[PDB]
């Protein structure tokens, strides 16, 4: 469909570990170069840009009709600090606002590699104020699912609500490949 | 090459089953998450001081070294290094660990630091100034304050304190109470921190507000100890009152480094009472005879000439001698810290100078009311 | 410092005030930021053009606030194909004074000018004073020990 | 329609006339169709309409329909061609503030509109600040804009 998405990469410290071969950061390398790429085929006017998710957010790319540049940004992507969750979405979301063609569709990829260390009020109302303006985030739940699982789950369920089908809650359990677990995931369908 | 953990597993010097969680993070691969456990870990409160620490890096850190977070990687072995307590192998030990965190400068400020704490202990002052002389220039490469900041200034602070410079300590100090929080610090060390910069803003060479050191909250630390007589020394020197000094010496005396340079103290605060004469007076009264130099100061009026001269060469104040009529004409002085009222004096001061700018505002205008564009 | 005088044209004044007319319309009141181009003659700064940047930010939090850098570099290549000599000096806000993010923001425009220049360019029509404020990043070595902290420093500021 | 002024329902682009606030059950399409199918919203009763034109186009009225159970508008507030988010109708200027009346609400009330601001609309934004009978949402039906292209 023509809708524009930004990916919010996550460069916090725990990217640094192998749960995801061989390096998280590097799983979500490969990651992000297929979502990516899914987008642009879907529609060639798609828009895609990176932010990071870092101690404070920095957008590296806004929305381009263009893929190397993204992997192009995401090489020197260097795992430091810590994830704000928070602050991430909401300055996606003000890309998002100002996208070069308004007949596109909200989206935004989240790669949560890190625990959010908010209250669950935080995560709740954040969710009602992309519902308000129909825009849609697919969060990845891979890294600490154990202790994330939760959180997220008032998030799709207040953003997506009674038969949403807008916003998807994947958690992929630790294994070879987590973009190995997005060719089937509702993401990219 | 797991084995280690593997034997500390049923038979370790910790609790086996911190082992075991440990244990799991390795096969799990949470490489970073293993290191809040291993910090938690390596600061151990059973067997800090039991040789069987150092083993924990040859054998367990040693080997996923090469993929963790390189300021992470240092302050790790800093308690690695603590165990052991040979110095001539401690450098090499921190100089093969200098080289491998490269890539983050954080890291490499730490590891300088850390040789620099050990190379002090040994007395080769000589080297360490070339470190700290090093190590400073990097850090301010480095944008804002980082978590290495606090323990460099400890560092350096430490270093012009056996050398004896007490205004460099001075300096440094303040840099560290300003990097780390007040609270976190035990109250012993606020008490000590707080006494010896105190004690080196009288020592210093150039160290003349006072005020702003007596608002430190280190000082507050101070306030019912019995080393209360130095926030009262302090408070005669921000008011220049010598004989409250003098009257003082029977508790700053006892101290031997300020009673080893009294005759350096007595000049400042004969200094820092020329300024609090010159900044009582009026702009209208601001000439000073040398009777009220030599009275107010305790010293000779023969001696109030070179007492000004001081003064004048340093720029405490600023005017000029008029030594015919044994007069100081008094023009500036360094502009010191004022307490809520004498602000509130200072815009009293405001309200007559607005009134009287908007009185000829209005006067020009209408005099000049025709011909104004 | 590294600036001594910035000179802002009528050129900018005009534009500034379109860019905040033209988003400033019934969407919304708030501040627009574009990016200020001009020459370098002696130590006086010469703000001669400016183009508008898209831009928002959180009423609530400081922290939260985006600036389309990709669109800067494509219409800084656009203007620079017109008028070659025209490099980016710095960038503007219509901000009636400072804002707290506005520290972050400079750090931003640091990789495209060193030595970037915030003027705030004040759309309201002041009765006294010039509606420029030039101000430059500096690095404030506080003597209480207070770590050292990147402070703006007033430039002055001619039409 | 009023004579002259034809109905803009189909020069609209139908694929990118967005909404915001609005409940999955009854949605934008359903809102321009012409049945009993409605636009409810599930945040709130508030609720911002967006409406992009294919061609710049005049509006001369507007037939922005609610049922009578109180789900009906009582507060528009419109906005042409803006460069909205729900907080700036809170305090904005509108094009035409209009409290569309329980007459103008039914499925024969036509609500005037000033045609002198409404002339160059390439995109229009609605939003229904208040309905008539203070419930939780709202209800729409075949809002249609009446007017003629710019040509």
């Amino acid at each position: 469909v023509l809708e524009s998405t930004m990916v919010c990469v996550d460069n916090s410290e725990y990217m640094r570990n192998g749960d995801f071969l061989p390096t998280r950061l590097q799983a979500q390398q490969d990651a992000v170069n297929i979502v990516c790429h899914s987008k642009t085929r879907s529609n060639p006017e798609n828009n895609v840009g990176l932010i990071t998710l870092a101690n404070d957010c920095e957008v590296l790319t806004t929305l381009t009709p263009d893929t190397g540049r993204i992997l192009s940004k995401l090489h020197t992507v260097q795992p430091k600090g810590k994830i704000t969750f928070c602050t991430g979405i909401r300055v996606a979301h003000l890309a998002l606002k100002h996208r070069q063609g308004k007949n596109h569709k909200m989206r935004i990829i989240a790669f949560v590699g890190s625990p959010v260390e908010d209250n669950e009020k935080d995560l709740v109302k954040l969710a009602k104020r992309l519902k308000k303006e129909k825009v849609n985030v697919d969060i990845i739940n891979f890294g600490e699912e154990e202790v994330n699982t939760e959180k997220l789950t008032a998030f799709v369920n207040t953003l997506n609500g009674k038969d949403g089908t807008g916003s998807h809650l994947v958690t992929v359990p630790p294994g070879p490949s987590l973009a190995d677990a997005l060719i089937s995931s509702p993401i990219l369908a | 090459v797991p084995g280690f953990l593997q034997q500390s597993q049923n038979s370790g010097p910790g609790q086996p089953a911190v082992w075991h969680r440990l244990e799991e993070l390795y096969t799990k691969k949470l490489w970073h998450q293993l290191t809040l456990q291993v910090l938690d870990f390596v600061q151990d409160p059973c067997f800090a001081q039991g040789d069987g620490l150092i083993k924990l890096y040859e054998n367990f850190i040693s080997e996923f070294e090469h993929r963790v977070n390189p300021l992470s990687l240092v302050e790790i072995i800093l308690h690695v290094v603590r165990q052991m307590t040979d110095p001539n192998v401690a450098l090499t030990f921190l100089e093969k660990t200098r080289e491998k965190v490269k890539s983050s400068d954080e890291a490499v400020i730490l590891c300088k630091t850390a040789i620099g704490a050990l190379k002090l202990n040994i007395g080769d002052l000589q080297v360490t100034k070339e470190t700290i002389e090093d190590v400073e220039e990097m850090l301010n490469n480095l944008p804002g304050v980082t978590s290495v900041h606090s323990r460099f200034y400890d560092l350096s602070s430490k270093y012009y304190q056996t050398i004896g410079n007490h205004a460099s300590y001075y300096k440094d100090a303040l840099r560290f109470l300003g990097c780390v929080d007040i609270k976190d610090l035990p109250v012993s060390e606020q008490q000590e921190r707080a006494f010896t910069l105190g004690l080196a803003g009288l020592l210093g060479e150039g160290v003349f507000n006072f005020g702003e050191l007596l608002m430190h909250p280190v000082l507050e630390s101070l306030r019912n100890t019995d080393r209360q007589w130095l926030i009262d020394t302090l408070y005669a020197f921000n008011s220049g009152n010598v004989e409250r000094f003098q009257t003082l010496k029977t508790a700053w005396g006892q101290q031997p480094d300020l009673a080893a340079n009294e005759a350096q103290l007595l000049r400042k605060i004969q200094l820092l009472c020329l300024m609090e004469m010159t900044f009582t007076r009026p702009a209208n009264h601001r000439q000073l005879t040398f009777e009220e130099i030599a009275k107010s100061a305790k010293i000779t009026v023969n001696e109030v000439e070179l007492l000004v001269m001081k003064a004048l060469s340093v720029g405490l104040v600023k005017g000029s001698i008029d030594e015919v009529d044994k007069r100081v004409h008094m023009t500036w002085v360094q502009p010191r810290v004022l307490d809520l009222q004498q602000i509130k004096g200072m815009k009293d001061r405001l309200e007559f100078w607005c009134t009287d700018v908007k009185s000829m505002e209005m006067l020009v205008e209408h005099q000049a009311h025709d011909i104004l564009t | 410092l590294a600036v001594q005088k910035v000179v802002v044209h009528p050129l900018v004044l005009l534009s500034v005030v379109d860019h905040f007319n033209r988003i400033g319309k019934v969407g919304n009141q708030k501040r627009v930021v574009g990016v200020l181009l001009g020459s370098w003659q002696k130590k006086v700064l010469d703000v001669s053009n400016s183009f508008a940047v898209p831009f928002d930010e959180d009423d609530k939090d400081d922290s939260v606030w985006f600036l389309d850098h990709d669109y800067l570099e494509n219409m800084y290549g656009m203007f620079k194909k017109v008028n070659a000599r025209e490099r980016i000096v710095g960038w503007y806000h219509t901000g009636p004074k400072l804002h707290k993010n506005d520290i972050a923001i400079n750090e931003l425009m640091k990789r495209y000018c060193p030595n970037s220049v915030l003027v705030i360019i004040d759309v309201k029509p002041k009765d006294l004073g010039l509606p420029t404020e030039a101000y430059i990043s500096v690095e404030e070595v506080h003597d209480d020990g207070t770590p050292t902290s990147k402070t703006f420093e007033h430039v002055t500021s001619e039409i | 329609i009023p004579k002259g002024y034809m109905d803009l329902m189909p020069f609209i682009n139908k694929a990118g006339c967005e909404c915001l606030n609005e409940s999955d059950e009854h949605g934008f399409d359903n809102c321009l169709r012409k049945d009993t199918t409605f636009l409810e919203s599930d945040c709130d009763e508030q609720l911002l309409i967006t409406v992009a034109f294919n061609q710049p186009v005049k509006l001369y009225s507007m037939k922005f329909q609610g049922p009578d159970n109180g789900q009906g508008p009582k507060y528009v507030k419109i906005f042409i061609n803006l460069p909205m988010d729900f907080e700036e109708a809170e305090r904005s200027e509108p094009t035409q503030a209009l409290e569309l009346t329980e007459d103008d609400i039914k499925e024969d009330g036509i609500v005037p509109l000033r045609y002198v601001k409404f002339q160059n609309v390439n995109s229009v934004t609605i939003f229904v600040q208040s309905n008539q009978g203070e419930e939780e949402t709202t209800r729409i039906s075949y809002f249609t804009f009446i007017g003629t292209p710019v040509q």
